[PDB]
């Protein structure tokens, strides 16, 4: 896989500084027709920008993100299933390998499935091995 | 020797891709295969089959005697309402006829064992003077009880000594 | 209950139970009756818990 | 310039993730069943460090400061406060002020 | 697997040579590394870290060793998680007035 | 009396003959059930025997120790499936319940310091022999130099109330009250010091955080209480001077209980919270018994009951999840309700009983030390809350923080709860709870 | 092995798993398990809680309660205060008149 | 009989007013429900401190019954939604949730006051018992103002729910098929209809009397119609118009974090014992 | 049984009380033996006063008499508490005007055993009962009823 | 039919447990019961004369 | 219910299809948005905000950099929703 690097260019401080501009602004107007109008209005701002030096757009993000945060929303939106939402994560489910400690007699209640774990427990070695030079 | 997990021997088969960040972030092509094959098998098509051996191995015998009885009327009209509404007339005709013996054990306490003047512990009941209304016997009705020693008199006026 | 609803068992208990307590608050209310039932688990110094 | 160091930390916990994955899901020490954690420096460290501090104490001024009024003087003050109160109570008592009708807590 | 005693801190570090293997012990490099004060109630040469609007305030959606407790496979620990946790004293934003 | 010291000494041979770990509980159980039965006891001594009586107080306190030195036996099945020289371990415990049956039973008051240092020595090998970390050793000198360097200057006082007394008995004691500033100070500070005090605990943490679970149990158990007995017995011939310096016990106790519920909040081991919990409530033990106040001496001695078969119940638990774990800071320890949900019930109820929630013998105790602490001054109220607030504070974070949360992540695959672990809970809290209703019995001991 | 769906379905009566009591002699693990339950739990707890709450009234606090009716009774009847005020009779006593005391601390 | 109930009275009648406004800004569909249950718990405490018994449980009861409802229905609401208690996502429920938005409707206008339901015959002889007392000029505001707040929110949620064109994602859940929760609802609803006249005719042995003039008797219901107005017709909201909550951003922010009681209780607080606990165990546990 | 409910109430309390008292009558009073059992009697035994300063049975003596009498006399409180708390639900909503003999018989009575018992605290014996009636006996003929203070 | 193995802790050693407890306590409740109801029906209690 | 990869196909195009600074021709599961539509940074933000209410999350700034074209969106809410059909 790839972990995110730190470093953040500024043309992506702009862009977060945007996206979190936006979803404030829904906030604030949540109805989509007045929604879509304030936000195309909030799209334009940037434009009179983009033809700016990059010393200079310094000095907007700064004046940029302190007024975003001094209009920050009392109880701003997030999507409830998703970090920070009122219903993130609310279930926890195990490791996998607690279902190897059952009773004997209570395996025998689903023995398919545990057959087939182990069939899989055979495979999960080899790759295993391979993966990380055993 | 005893073993725990019976033989069958513990070990994680899931990997990285149970949590959910480790998948977004990338996954080869080889865990995505298996991450597919995992959640396969997790589906199953039949109920849980029904093991003889957890039935007495979680039933005490005084359990298995002391519902055997209710337990024969479950097996009588089982075949004429179908398993589930028969069972449910077995589960309330036993657990409300423990009530119906409940009240009757607790009206029977409170009528004859209640606290005395010759015990500290039991219950002890005071109640207060009924609302006497015009058309009850006697309205223009009064408290007999006027003397200091009449209240919490807890049987201690008829006692013999 | 291996084979009812725990919810479904306990949903005819507790009415039942608030059905029968109902018909003694109007009992209560009819007779303007209190009845103080108590019982003790120790005492001292002329007090009781 | 600062950019290469966050790329050097990067990269340095790249091993450590990697590492972390071979003991997460090694077969073999799951397969002891002896239970326990994968060896974590960072929480030993930690842990260590909670118990022991008197090899670190020093009689500073800043640490006698700190402790002077976390706790001695509390309790000087309250242990004072004590006395004051059951002082004064105590002598109206002695001196037979308070009739026996009106001795609060009779029953204490 | 080792005790204490094989992992309390050392004597706080009075040398760059020292600093140096200082934060090689502790999985930092040299530029994080920052003991206490030594004033006298100081925790020897245990790093300085954290401190900040606590843990929650770190990146979620980073790919943690340990997301539970938002920190990384060997990555030492800050002398007052306990209380910069993410159910103690912390906030994941700013507070909007003083 | 004597039914139970030879029933225990005929049990010492069992500790040689092998496989015989398990038929020791059972005699171990059984006479707890004989002696259960002999309880016929009133204020005064009774059932004299060349001289070891019992009265209400001595009787609870015997019986508590049976318990508790009972379930010490099945805490440490570990000694058992490991033959860790299990024999010897048996022989310890059978010689460490013979001193406190002899330290309670005992009428005169030198007895009682006979064998109230002398349990310290079997308890003294039993964190060494069994207990896992390096710091057994400092903390075995911990446990036994903070309790000789008191107990040594307390045997000076003993034999200095001879000469005036003429004897140790405890009855003809009563009849004297002493005036010497000193004196006080060599029968309290030896107590003061093992209840303990908080400026004086610093053992307690070392002593409980390094000891096995069994020498947790003990400790925690009954070894806190020989302090708690002690006084109860030699404050009623120092009441005259008690008036004089119980400001600075009490408001040492009340300021120390708070500030220990805060440390509480801020440490992050099992072991160590649950040990620091003991000193918060024992603050509340001692400051109650220096009132002097029928409410204060009754609750104290019902509290000590309470609070040891808790704190004992709660070092079984964390024993629980240390086996397994393999550690016991609380951050590897978390969410055990999703890998032991069986166990977090049990986790909760003896949690709630050590903060004083109903309907546990502890809530009992707790009215009643509050009472006679308000009593004794209405300034006690500020604290006094504070105390009963921060109390919960802290045992919140131990159960919450502990089953609450997600899992770790680095815990590898273990064995899940066995019948034992939870019989062996059921025998701490089940009794905690049924006390109430004999209640009758284990508090009127004057 | 390579278990078979019916390995898992035909639990072989072979290999146990223990109470935590034994982990090597399977009756025996059994073994200890009936018996301590049946001290621990059918003696201590089921014959203990029932013998206490039959045990005769060794207080003497319910034979107090007739007492404090009984006594009542005859004091309320008697036209004496319900509760004696004097341990012994005032006048019973023997006070050491003033030039006795010669300034020995007096208190209430 | 006591100066406590010159202070109960008035920390009561803040309680019942600072929900009340709270109400009017919070947009979480359980929060709100949660502070109008608080907003009337105020109410009570206020009319007990005047010194009624009967008023005060006899609203109480009227409470549980259709307060409980309201949750029943909030939780059929959410879980047809995506989890999310946000009321920004809803909307147009009325005609997509036929039987559930039924439910709620009997349920709200008892809150509302609108007359004979189980919220009416309490709150009414209540506020009648308030205008016939000795009352303080201020409580007695705060009394007559929190009936306007308790319709004022109650009806914006009616906008943002029902009447409100639908906001919802592009997958919805909604239904209504969902019978084994919606009859253990048809329980509660019943009673929420004739809950309030049953209990008039038991729980008052003694009814009170009351003779008001008709410009104080009226003023219960007239205000219940204003706040409803108000409610609804200020939720609106147009592409010209003036976000008024955005302007006055320092009040809103105020009135919107419940006059920041959570953070003077979770985040100005909790700062000072735990460093306390620090100090101690670092300078004596381990110190001196 | 005027109302209709009432009429329904009486019913019930028939079905419940019928079987009892059947129960009763039939199986458990009938079967029973006679038997009696007695109250246990204190021959009064010497006050502390008497006993001398060396003796230790004679002081056991008294010190358990104490105690006896201490019990009878805390509870002799707990009766008459009983009875104010029994007319005050017996005499409502007029229960002023009745109890308030009552609860003078009670107050009465607390300060008396106040004045007997009170302030010893724990261990309170027969001799520190009877030396606090001496102190107290004695500051009354110098200064006069306590509550006046001193001279 | 269609359901999916969502993975939990073993309950036997619960069940079992809840299971000889309740047939330990019994073992005991029988012969109490016995006891208590020949000792108050066939001799019942004494009479205060 | 199971969320088919085949409508999560269809799903994002929907929405590009009706996003009106794009070529419904070009428009094809492996056309890049900066490089081949012609999109702007601030343009490639916006297409993301409808990705995230198209199927409701969040989708974090530092991992947008990898959705340069619609089939890594569509991989991704595959990822997220496991829904690997
Ligand atoms: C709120 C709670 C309400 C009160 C409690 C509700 C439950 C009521 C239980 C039964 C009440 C009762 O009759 O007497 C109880 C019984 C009377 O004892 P007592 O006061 O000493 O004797 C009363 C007189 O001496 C003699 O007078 P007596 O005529 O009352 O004699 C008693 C006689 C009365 O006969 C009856 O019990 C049956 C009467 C009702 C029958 C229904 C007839 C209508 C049809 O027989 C008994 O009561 C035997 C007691 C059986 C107890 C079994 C408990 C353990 C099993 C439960 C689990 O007291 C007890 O309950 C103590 C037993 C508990 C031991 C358990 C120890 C744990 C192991
Ligand atoms: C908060 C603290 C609560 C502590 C426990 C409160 C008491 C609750 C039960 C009282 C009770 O057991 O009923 C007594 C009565 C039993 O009789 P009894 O307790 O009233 O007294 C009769 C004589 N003895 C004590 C010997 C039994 O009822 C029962 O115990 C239930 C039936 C028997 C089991
Ligand atoms: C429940 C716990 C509270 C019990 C209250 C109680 O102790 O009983 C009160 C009452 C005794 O009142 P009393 O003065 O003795 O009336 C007869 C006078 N000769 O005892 C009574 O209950 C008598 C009054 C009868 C009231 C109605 C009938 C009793 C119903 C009891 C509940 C069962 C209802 C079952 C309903 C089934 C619905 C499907
Ligand atoms: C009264 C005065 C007399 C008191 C009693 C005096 C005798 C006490 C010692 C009796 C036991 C002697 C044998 C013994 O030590 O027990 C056996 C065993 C010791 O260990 P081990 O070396 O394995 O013994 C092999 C011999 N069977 O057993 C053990 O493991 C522990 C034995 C106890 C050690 C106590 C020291």
């Amino acid at each position: 896989a790839q972990v995110p690097l730190a470093i953040v260019s500024h043309k992506r401080q702009v862009c977060s500084l945007y996206k979190r501009a936006l979803r404030n602004l829904e906030s604030w107007y949540d109805r989509r027709n007045v929604y879509r109008y304030r936000a195309v209005q909030l799209r334009a701002r940037f434009d009179e920008n983009r033809s700016k030096d990059l010393g200079e757009g310094i000095r907007l993000l700064a004046c940029g993100q302190r007024e975003l945060f001094e209009t920050r929303h009392f109880q701003p939106r997030n999507f409830a299933n998703s970090a920070g939402g009122c219903a993130f994560e609310r279930e926890v489910i195990p490791p996998d390998w607690v279902l190897d400690y059952w009773h004997p007699l209570e395996k025998a209640q689903y023995p398919e499935y545990f057959a087939k774990r182990e069939q899989r427990k055979k495979e999960f070695v080899t790759w295993w091995e391979k993966q990380y030079g055993k | 020797g005893a073993s725990e997990t019976g033989g069958v021997k513990p070990m994680v088969i899931a990997g990285r891709m149970v949590r959910e960040r480790e998948r977004l972030i990338g996954m080869s092509p080889e865990e995505r295969a298996w991450r597919k094959q995992w959640l396969k098998d997790q589906e199953l098509h039949h109920g849980p089959r029904k093991v003889p051996a957890l039935e007495l191995e979680l039933n005490n015998p005084i359990k298995r005697f002391y519902r055997a009885p209710l337990d024969k009327v479950c097996n009588v009209l089982e075949p004429v309402l179908g398993f589930q509404r028969a069972y449910t007339v077995r589960f309330w005709t036993g657990k409300a006829l423990l009530a119906l013996t409940g009240i009757y054990a607790g009206a029977y306490y409170f009528k004859y064992n209640q606290n005395d003047w010759t015990r500290k512990g039991g219950w002890r009941v005071i109640h207060s003077r009924k609302q006497c209304v015009p058309g009850d016997e006697g309205y223009p009705k009064v408290s007999d009880r006027s003397a200091p020693s009449d209240y919490a008199a807890r049987g201690f006026n008829e006692s013999p000594l | 209950m291996k084979y009812l609803s725990i919810c479904s068992i306990s949903f005819v208990n507790l009415i039942s139970m608030s059905l029968s307590c109902f018909l003694l608050s109007l009992y209560f209310l009819l007779n303007d009756m209190i009845y103080f039932i108590e019982w003790e688990l120790v005492s001292l110094n002329s007090m009781s818990i | 310039e600062e950019q290469e160091f966050i790329k050097r930390k990067h990269e340095a916990t790249l091993k450590l993730r990697q590492e972390f994955l071979k003991q997460s899901s090694n077969p073999y020490r799951h397969a002891t069943g002896e239970g326990g954690t994968v060896f974590d420096a960072g929480l030993a460290r930690f842990q260590a460090m909670r118990v022991s501090n008197y090899e670190h104490f020093k009689p500073t001024g800043k640490s006698f400061r700190t402790g002077l009024f976390a706790v001695v003087l509390p309790i000087a003050l309250y242990a004072w406060a004590l006395k004051a109160e059951r002082d004064g109570r105590e002598e109206k008592y002695r001196t037979g002020q308070v009739a026996y009708k009106d001795r609060q807590f009779k029953f204490i | 697997a080792g005790w204490n005693k094989d992992y309390k801190p050392g004597p706080y570090p009075q040398t760059e040579k020292e600093r140096l293997a200082a934060a090689k012990k502790y999985y930092l490099l040299p530029e994080e590394y920052k003991p206490y004060a030594d004033d006298g109630l100081g925790y020897g040469d245990y790093p300085k870290l954290g401190y900040g609007l606590g843990v929650e305030a770190k990146d979620s959606y980073y790919p943690w060793d340990y997301p539970e407790h938002k920190r990384n496979q060997h990555e030492p620990i800050s002398a007052d998680h306990d209380l910069y946790s993410e159910d103690r004293w912390s906030q994941a934003e700013p507070p909007r007035y003083s | 009396m004597l039914k139970i010291i030879f029933f225990l000494l005929f049990l010492i041979p069992f500790c040689f003959i092998n496989n015989m770990y398990w038929m020791v509980q059972i005699m171990m159980f059984f006479i707890s059930f004989i002696f259960l039965l002999m309880n016929n006891f009133m204020n005064y001594w009774s059932e004299i025997s060349y001289f070891l009586g019992c009265d209400m107080l001595s009787y609870g306190l015997i019986l508590l120790s049976l318990w508790i030195c009972s379930l010490m036996l099945l805490a440490s099945e570990m000694i058992n499936k490991h033959n860790n020289y299990k024999n010897l371990f048996l022989l310890n415990i059978i010689i460490l319940l013979l001193l406190l049956i002899l330290t309670f039973s005992s009428m005169s008051l030198f007895m009682f310091y006979l064998f109230f240092e002398s349990s310290l020595i079997p308890t003294l090998f039993l964190i060494l022999g069994w207990g896992y970390q390096p710091e057994r050793l400092q903390a075995g000198l911990y446990l036994l130099f903070y309790t000789l360097l008191v107990s040594l200057p307390m045997l000076i006082g003993i034999f200095y109330l001879m000469n005036k007394i003429g004897s140790m008995n405890f009855y003809l004691m009563n009849n004297f009250m002493f005036n010497y500033d000193l004196l006080y100070f060599c029968l309290l500070c030896a107590f003061l010091v093992k209840m303990p005090m908080f400026l004086v605990h610093l053992w307690l943490p070392k002593a409980h955080v390094e000891a096995p679970v069994s020498g947790s149990m003990i400790l925690a158990g009954i070894m806190l209480k020989l302090g708690g007995y002690g006084m109860l017995r030699v404050i009623s011939f120092l009441q005259l001077m008690n008036l004089k310096y119980s400001f600075v016990w009490i408001s040492i106790s009340l300021v120390g209980g708070v500030l220990v519920s805060l440390v509480c909040l801020r440490q992050t081991d099992l072991k160590a919270l649950i040990a620091y919990s003991s000193v918060a409530h024992m603050g509340i033990v001692l400051s109650g018994l220096l009132t002097m106040t029928y409410w204060g001496l009754c609750g104290s001695y019902t509290l000590m009951i309470a609070h040891g078969l808790c704190s004992s119940g709660l070092f079984c638990l964390a024993n629980v999840s240390y086996e397994r774990l393999g550690s016991r800071s609380m951050l590897i320890n978390k969410g055990l309700l999703n890998f032991m949900p069986s166990m977090t019930l049990w986790w909760f109820l003896l949690s709630s009983a050590n903060m004083a929630a109903p309907p546990t013998l502890n809530l009992l105790g707790e009215i009643y030390l509050l009472n006679s602490i308000v009593s004794w001054s209405w300034i006690s109220m500020i604290l006094l809350s504070f105390l009963s607030f921060f109390s919960a504070a802290y045992t919140l974070y131990l159960y919450s923080f502990s089953q609450h949360g997600k899992l770790f992540s680095g815990v590898y695959s273990f064995s899940s709860g066995k019948i034992r672990e939870y019989l062996l809970m059921l025998l701490h809290w089940l009794p905690l709870n049924l006390l109430i209703l004999k209640s009758e019995s284990f508090m009127l001991w004057l | 092995t390579s278990l078979t769906t019916e390995d898992f379905a035909n639990p072989s009566p072979k290999n146990w798993q223990s109470y935590g009591f034994d982990y090597k002699d399977q009756v025996e693990d059994r073994k200890a398990t009936k018996s301590t339950f049946f001290v621990t739990v059918t003696l201590c707890l089921v014959w203990g809680s029932f013998y206490w709450a039959y045990l005769p009234d060794t207080q003497f606090r319910n034979w107090a309660q007739r007492e404090g009716f009984l006594e009542l009774r005859r004091r309320e009847l008697a036209g004496v205060d319900l509760v004696s005020p004097n341990y012994v009779d005032p006048a019973s006593i023997t006070l050491p008149s003033d030039e006795d005391l010669g300034d020995t601390e007096i208190i209430i | 009989t006591s100066w406590l109930g010159q202070l109960m009275l008035l920390l009561s009648g803040l309680t019942m007013f600072m929900a009340g406004l709270g109400a009017n800004f919070e947009f979480d569909l359980k929060k709100i429900i949660a502070l109008s249950t608080l907003s009337q718990l105020g109410l009570m405490m206020s009319i007990l401190s005047m010194g009624f018994l009967k008023l005060a449980m006899f609203h109480l009861l009227t409470h549980a019954l259709f307060k409980a409802l309201l949750f029943m229905c909030a939780g059929a609401i959410i879980h047809n939604m995506n989890n999310s208690q946000d009321i920004r996502l809803m909307g147009g429920l009325s005609i997509h949730m036929p039987l559930t938005s039924a439910c709620f409707n009997v349920s709200n206008l008892a809150l509302c006051g609108m007359p004979f339901l189980a919220g009416f015959y309490s709150k009414d002889m209540i506020l009648e018992i308030v205008s016939i007392s000795n009352v303080n000029m201020f409580s007695f505001f705060l009394y007559y103002f929190s009936t306007g707040l308790t319709v004022s929110y109650s009806f914006r949620l009616v906008y943002y729910s029902m009447t409100g064109d639908l906001n919802c994602g592009s997958l919805n859940m909604l239904n209504d098929e969902s019978w084994i929760m919606l009859r253990g609802m048809m329980g509660l609803l019943i009673m929420s209809i004739i809950g309030g006249s049953m209990l008039n005719w038991l729980i008052f042995p003694f009814p009170y009397m009351i003779c008001l003039p008709i410009y104080m008797k009226l003023l219960t219901l007239f205000v219940c119609i204003v706040g409803g107005l108000f409610g609804y017709l200020i939720s609106l909201s147009n592409l010209f118009f003036l976000n008024k909550s955005l302007f006055m951003y320092n009040l809103s922010t105020f009135l919107g974090s419940m006059w920041f009681m959570p953070y003077i209780s979770t985040y100005g607080m909790i700062f000072y014992p735990l460093n306390y606990g620090q100090l101690v165990v670092k300078s004596f546990d381990q110190g001196w | 049984p005027r109302s209709p409910m009432a009429s329904f109430a009486e019913s019930v309390l028939n079905v419940i009380d019928g079987p009892i008292t059947w129960f009763r009558e039939s199986i458990v009073e009938p079967n029973q033996q006679k038997q009696n059992w007695y109250h246990q009697r204190f021959r009064r035994v010497p006050t502390i006063d008497q006993c001398y300063t060396d003796d230790a049975v004679c002081r056991f003596e008294a010190d358990q008499q104490f105690r006896r009498d201490r019990m009878v006399d805390n509870e002799i409180v707990n009766i008459l508490r009983q009875r104010f708390e029994d007319c005050t639900l017996y005499e409502a909503p007029d229960h002023m005007v009745k109890c308030r003999p009552l609860m003078d018989q009670y107050e009465k009575a607390t300060e008396n055993w106040f004045i007997k018992y009170g302030d010893l605290g724990g261990y309170a014996n027969a001799k520190t009962a009877y030396m606090k009636q001496k102190h107290r006996l004695i500051w009354e003929r110098r200064h006069g009823p306590v509550g006046s203070g001193m001279k | 039919g269609h359901h999916q193995m969502i993975i939990k802790p073993s309950r036997f050693q619960w069940d079992k447990f809840k299971d000889l407890l309740h047939f330990y306590v019994m073992l005991g409740v029988i012969p109490v019961t016995a006891l208590v109801l020949y000792a108050n029906i066939f001799v019942g209690p004494a009479q205060l004369a | 219910p199971p969320l088919s990869l085949k409508l999560i196909n269809e799903r994002v195009l929907l929405v590009l299809k009706l996003y009106d600074k794009i070529d419904p021709s070009k428009l094809n599961v492996e056309s890049h948005f900066i490089n081949d539509l012609g999109l702007d940074s601030l343009d490639h933000v916006e297409v993301i905000m409808a990705m995230e209410d198209e199927f409701g999350f969040e989708i974090p700034d530092s991992d947008a950099e990898k959705l340069l074209k619609p089939a890594d969106i569509i991989k991704y809410v595959a990822d997220k929703e496991d829904v690997y059909e």
